[PDB]
DNA sequence: TTACCTCTCG
RNA sequence: CGAGAGGUA
């Protein structure tokens, strides 16, 4: 066979900031950019109207009504042919307050920041690129030390250098004073580095290819009188060792990858659709404003103070610049993994703030708790009772809950019989719980099945399919047989229904889910639904015997059972008229071949008359047999309960049987 | 032909665990293993390495072809794993027609030419010898691509020689304008070498390979590697399974070879030229698995007595054994191995710089007069004399006139070492060429055959 | 619960895909080699082709 | 019980299953290498070391349920076993273009490799266990997350 | 560990 | 909506 082939494929990668751009712009009909929100506010201060350039503001984002626009008027979305896509007084987008799901807006930051992940790891991404040690690279960007030598890319006249030096008490003045305005711009550029600016540009002009060659040479030199030493130096041999192998790895994927190391550190930072940060007015939920919210201002707000800083204050010296470059770094860092280097960064009365990263990790993190499982319709939950009389395909349904379940499809009938002019006229008579609506329910439910489920869900007998019978009551019933998978009893505990919709679905339920098509365990092939207690105790009673010799009998039988039946029927009418009881000995005649298991014992005496008969008799049994050795009759001694399990049995069979044709 | 690899791998599985009319033949081999080979976007090597394992494991109902040796080269090459290219090379030239395919009318990066320059660069030049002698008797053309260094004097000819990257001297400076005006001047395109941000490698030589191009060693320092190793297996037995040995006399000459073999890579010789170890031979192998030559199931703990438990229970068994050699049945390795290299001389050298240039000569290519004059100033650190008349001959062939005084230091070495008739040849066909012999050189050279007379 | 969640992550990934893979390779299974009670003998290979 | 269960599948120590493994698997790994050569040792050595283990593990883990009545068939553990035990750990002697010296890489994809590439490859069995073997896989979205 | 229910509190 | 507490099976 030829397989049916399907390919799909995921891709996940880092993005460039022209991206994150390009996810939150447009141009208007006036030809102007939307997309940045500066401003901090969220909404009004006591207005409810998004303010503009904010975090929920509706150019940016998109309408929150859908056809009002900013000003107020209203123009029917759904038509496109002389609706302008944005208004002049307003950039409108009229379509749709979906959007405001998925619309993104960005963030520009007039400072390099730098991304957690890369450099949290202990082997982390950054360092091993860079083959510099991770404190000094962690200092420059955590405190001020300066870098010396920042690009390797383009010739500089001055030559000390050096790494990130503490002291720029080396004259500097003189050397400004000396050069043009702007001359020492270029000149300090190439040369004096801070915060992560530096880290970007010495990122950006990296020789990989080159990168490699080094790192093997290296390496192959390393091992050099490997293995032949204390303790403590072979550890060390190998840790670098390693870094050394990590290292190249990394730049070999980068050469082939399409990902440039650069976008580690980032230029402009992305913004969540307003509606994922509801930030509903706390009207009392007090907890209704997102964290998320709290932290998207922070970051906001020193980038601000930055911008205009620079702006304001050029003479100001690069201390107060200095001061406030951290501060941006840190509220970003919150923002994308706080506790990743285990500060607090809590408000006192709050707990500390959730970042992303807590927001997609564990059990309540979106892929666990959203992704694998969600909540349902067409479901609904009651406590169980015994329901003895039930066969094994059917279920007990309670009608108030299957009215709700069925709902749709008793309208649909309500209207097809003409009882009902409309969907509302319908909803109407389902209420006054008119006596039709019953009429209809069940007619609807007769052939469609339904699904049951426990809470633990240990094994796939856990959910199991059934055909629905409308009860009164409020419990649901099930067969007794079919506790044991579901590992039920009846002492309080509670299960779920849902309903199958399409046919596709309906399909499969009837046809791979319903126990008579389940009857072995996965496990071993082993029997599970099995006479369980008081059946068995009755099955036990039936076959369990009579008294045999003294507890029968008080004195010898020397010195000194009778009933003889001739078809099984007769006997089991004697147990009714009380002729007999059900442990008291009869004789039944036998036209069959000897199937009785029973030992292998020779008789106990066989009598033998002249003209030629024989009888022998055995403990359970009489043979008579005659000259030409042909077995005239044979009686079986039993009891009026063991013919009736075999008769059960037997005619179960034969009734399936005559059923089919 | 798609871009995406994997489409062609999901047809081949359908097939490969199919039924018998399904089954993989050696053109569907082919097929996947260009896919991965021409691939442009991630590693695709350890993929087409299993792929050929699985295609040797069914050697009894396929056998390579052509295509195959061709594509195996490609991958092989274009990832700088030049070792494994060579061994494949061996069965393209055995084929008829071989170079023809393996060079696709240069349409994918020129395999042949990548090859070639690679094997320079890793100086593997007995290596190269054998292959660019193999073109020849195709009749195929150099191709274009090989090229000159930013340093002119680079050429496949001149590379593998010691000096590296280093202008040859050509008596005159040269000229570094004309150069200029050569390449690019007024109006044109010159690589003009500056670096720049984007990943593209500069030199345009790396371009073909998919990561970069093999890194540069020279004939003399790759020979004394090479040589390093193959004492290192002999060592390297020693270490293992060489303690004890066959010679009574062994005791007293343990000490010396184990002190020795150390100092080789940073009497007795005899028994260290007696020393073998049979690598590649899967019989000696094989006499060994076979061994001719708590309280539950656990194996036994003698390494020997395991090899027994695992052929009753199954487990593995002679029939087994087998590698790409055996199943492809290829019988010109097995010499190879054993023998040890032979060491580095400044005269092996000159008798393989001649040899390659007449090759390239014959078929079609143009070498420099940088070229020629490195050959040349090799012949000089060693004295070589005889190579002189050869090769001068061969730079006026190529049209090329050297500057005077690096042919009169020659001709006085000829004098210095009593080679006076090689320089009265140097001075006839001097003159044919039309070049002025120095005349103070000129009469001394006539003094000389007086005194010889 | 924990052991059942990892348990399921292993091996979830496999479904039976094809009718022969074209192995010619089988385990072997003596009554002796371990002390068997019949049992267990019985019980291994019971299902097996 | 079943703690035993969950240190016998997750395996943070060869040695603490069984003792009389590990002296087999530390034993067998330095023996071999002088007996028999590069092509033929790794692998060899690797099919005896997957072999014993394959036994143990399915023993150890079915005799502590047997011993409480519980009866499970053998094919369903030798699913999950295979798992724990199909990959290989090349060693720090071995760079080469095509293999890193520290790596994953699978048995039957190395044993393929090692009949055609002269190179040597060199490896060693590596038990793993249930919680290591989800992070090393194909799928990043969900077998790893 | 799963599911289920009620409440109070800023 | 975010926390806390008492239950159920
Ligand atoms: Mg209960």
């Amino acid at each position: 066979m030829i397989d049916r082939y399907k390919h799909q494929q995921l891709r996940i990668g880092s993005v460039s900031p022209q991206q994150i751009s390009a996810w939150a712009t447009k141009i208007l009909p006036n030809g102007e950019i939307v997309g940045e929100v500066t401003k901090p506010y969220t909404f009004h201060y006591k207005t409810n109207k998004p303010e503009k350039d904010g975090l929920f503001c509706e150019r940016i984002f998109g309408p929150i009504k859908s056809g009002i626009c900013a000003c107020g008027n209203y123009r029917v979305i759904g038509d496109e042919k002389e609706d302008p896509k944005f208004c002049e007084q307003c950039g409108v987008e009229f379509v749709d307050s979906r959007i405001r799901r998925y619309q993104m807006g960005y963030i520009k930051l007039a400072c390099p920041v730098t991304h957690v992940w890369y450099l949290k790891r202990l082997p982390s991404y950054i360092a091993n690129l860079l083959d510099k040690p991770l404190k000094e690279l962690e200092g420059l960007v955590y405190c001020d030390f300066s870098f010396a030598r920042p690009i390797t890319k383009k010739p500089t006249f001055l030559r000390l250098r050096g790494l990130f030096e503490y002291e720029i008490q080396s004259w500097k003045y003189s050397i400004p004073l000396f050069f043009t305005t702007q001359g020492f711009d270029t000149f300090r550029n190439r040369e004096i580095s801070t915060g992560a600016g530096a880290i970007r540009e010495q990122l950006a002009d990296l020789d990989l290819r080159i990168i490699i060659e080094n790192s093997l040479v290296e390496w192959e030199e390393l091992g050099e009188e490997g293995h032949t030493g204390n303790e403590w130096e072979d550890r060390k041999v190998g840790r670098r060792k390693d870094f050394l192998v990590r290292r190249v790895e990394l730049a070999k994927h980068f050469i082939r990858t399409n990902i440039e190391p650069e976008w580690m550190v980032l230029c402009l930072l992305p913004v969540l659709p307003p509606e994922l940060r509801p930030i509903i007015q706390i009207d009392g939920g007090k907890l209704m404003s997102s964290d998320i919210n709290e932290l998207y201002r922070r970051v906001i707000y020193r980038n601000n103070t930055l911008t205009d800083l620079l702006t304001t204050s050029r003479s100001t010296p690069g201390e107060l610049v200095m001061c406030q470059e951290k501060l941006v770094q840190e509220a970003v860092d919150t923002l994308l993994d706080n506790g990743i280097r285990g500060q607090p960064m809590r408000d006192g009365h709050n707990k500390v703030y959730k970042s992303f990263s807590d927001v997609i990790e564990g059990k309540e993190g979106r892929f666990r708790e959203t992704l694998l499982g969600k909540r349902v319709d067409y479901s609904g939950r009651s406590v169980i009772v015994v329901g003895p009389s039930l066969s094994l395909h059917r279920c007990g349904l309670p009608r108030e809950i299957a009215i709700e379940l069925f709902q749709t499809f008793v309208i649909r009938g309500l209207i097809r019989q003409h009882l009902a002019s409309n969907i509302g006229v319908a909803k109407s008579k389902i209420r006054e719980k008119e006596p039709i609506v019953w009429e209809i329910l069940q007619e609807v439910m007769q052939g469609h099945p339904v699904l049951l489920n426990r809470a633990p869900t240990l094994h796939r007998l856990g959910i199991q399919a059934f055909q629905p019978v409308l009860v009164e009551g409020r419990a649901i019933c099930l067969h007794p047989l079919v506790c044991k998978g579901f590992n039920a009893d009846f002492d309080g505990d509670q299960m779920a229904v849902h309903v199958p919709l399409s046919l596709e679905a309906q399909v499969e339920a009837r046809l791979l889910m319903f126990s008579h098509m389940n009857l072995l365990s996965p496990a071993i092939g082993d029997p599970i639904s099995v006479p369980t207690q008081d059946m068995l105790i009755g099955l036990y009673v039936l076959t369990s015997g009579n008294h045999r010799g003294i507890c029968v009998n008080r004195y010898n039988p020397c010195n000194r059972k009778e009933p003889f039946f001739s078809n099984s029927y007769d006997a089991i009418g004697a147990y009714r008229q009380k002729r007999i009881n059900l442990d008291s000995p009869l004789w039944l005649r036998w036209r069959l071949d000897q199937r009785v298991i029973a030992s292998r014992e020779t008789p106990i005496e066989v009598h033998y008359e002249s003209l030629g008969t024989f009888y022998e008799i055995y403990g359970h049994y009489l043979i008579v047999r005659s000259l030409k050795k042909q077995i005239l009759f044979i009686y079986i001694r039993t009891t009026v309960g063991h013919i009736a399990l075999y008769r059960e049995i037997e005619e179960a069979i034969q009734g399936f049987s005559r059923a089919y044709s | 032909t798609c871009g995406i690899p994997e489409i062609a791998f999901a047809t081949f599985e359908n097939m490969e665990y199919g039924e018998d009319h399904m089954k993989p033949d050696t053109e569907t081999y082919n097929w996947v293993i260009q896919a991965y080979t021409r691939a442009e976007s991630y590693d695709r090597v350890q993929d087409v390495a299993e792929l050929l394992g699985m295609m040797v494991e069914d050697h009894k109902r396929v056998q390579p072809n052509v295509r195959t040796y061709a594509l195996l080269v490609e991958c092989f090459t274009k990832y700088c794993v030049v070792r494994e290219a060579i061994r494949h090379f061996r069965g393209l030239k055995n084929f008829e027609g071989g170079t023809q395919v393996l060079y696709n009318d240069g349409k994918y990066g020129d395999p042949l030419s990548l090859y070639l320059r690679a094997l320079c660069r890793e100086g593997r030049i007995v290596e190269l010898l054998e292959a660019l002698e193999a073109m020849a008797k195709d009749n195929q053309p150099i191709p274009p691509r090989a090229m000159i260094l930013s340093r002119k004097y680079r050429t496949l000819v001149s590379s593998w020689i010691e000096p590296l990257q280093e202008e040859a001297e050509l008596g005159y400076e040269i000229d570094y304008i004309a150069r200029y005006v050569a390449e690019g001047g007024l109006t044109g395109d010159r690589k003009r070498w500056v670096p720049r941000r984007g990943k593209t490698p500069l030199d345009p030589d790396a371009e073909g390979f998919i990561y970069s191009n093999p890194r540069e060693t020279s004939f003399k320092q790759r020979c004394l590697e090479e040589w390093r190793l193959h004492h290192r297996k002999l060592l390297k037995t020693l270490h293992n399974e060489g303690p004890s040995i066959l010679g009574k006399i062994s005791e007293s000459d343990y000490i010396r070879l184990v002190e020795r073999l150390r100092k080789i890579i940073k009497e007795l010789d005899e028994l260290i030229s007696r020393i073998k170890l049979h690598e590649g031979n899967t019989e000696f192998w094989k006499r060994r698995f076979l061994g001719e030559g708590d309280d539950d199931d656990w194996f036994p703990l003698d390494i020997q007595e395991a090899f027994v438990e695992m052929r009753k229970r199954n487990i593995f068994d002679v029939s087994d054994m087998y590698t790409i050699t055996d199943a492809w049945g290829w019988t010109w390795e097995k010499e190879i191995k054993n023998k040890a290299p032979q060491r580095w001389s400044q005269e092996w050298e000159v008798e393989l710089g001649i040899k390659v240039m007449t090759k390239v000569i014959e078929l079609g290519g143009t070498p420099t007069i940088g070229d020629c004059a490195v050959i040349l100033r090799a012949a000089v650190r060693a004295p070589m004399p005889s190579a002189f008349l050869n090769i001068l001959q061969t730079t006026h062939s190529l049209g090329y006139v050297f500057g005077s005084p690096l042919y009169d230091e020659i001709i006085t070495l000829c004098l210095d070492l009593g080679e006076l008739d090689a320089a009265i040849a140097i001075v006839a066909d001097l003159e044919t060429s039309g070049i002025k012999v120095p005349d103070e050189t000129l009469d001394r050279v006539i003094s000389a055959r007086q005194s010889s007379d | 619960g924990y052991l059942t969640r990892r348990l399921v992550e292993v091996v979830q990934h496999i479904v039976v895909r094809r009718t022969d893979c074209g192995t010619a390779r089988g385990i072997s299974v003596s009554p002796r080699n371990g002390m068997m009670p019949e049992r267990i003998f019985i019980q291994t290979l019971i299902g097996r082709v | 019980g079943l703690p035993k269960v969950e240190q016998v599948l997750e395996v943070r120590s060869v040695d603490s299953i069984s003792m009389n493994l590990e002296k087999r698997i530390e034993g067998w790994n330095k023996c071999i290498t002088r007996i028999l050569g590069i092509p033929w040792g790794f692998l060899i050595g690797a099919e005896l070391t997957i072999a014993q283990s394959r036994i143990s593990l399915v023993n150890k883990i079915q005799q502590v349920y047997r011993s409480q009545g519980v009866q499970i068939h053998n094919r369903h553990l030798e699913i999950i076993v295979r798992q724990i035990t199909s990959k290989v750990l090349v060693s720090e002697d071995g760079m080469s273009n095509v293999f890193s010296p520290g790596e994953l890489i699978g048995l039957l994809r190395a044993e393929r490799m090692g009949r055609a590439l002269e190179e040597a490859i060199c490896y060693r069995v590596v038990l793993l266990g249930i919680t290591r073997a989800s992070l090393n896989t194909q799928s990043f979205i969900s077998e790893a997350s």
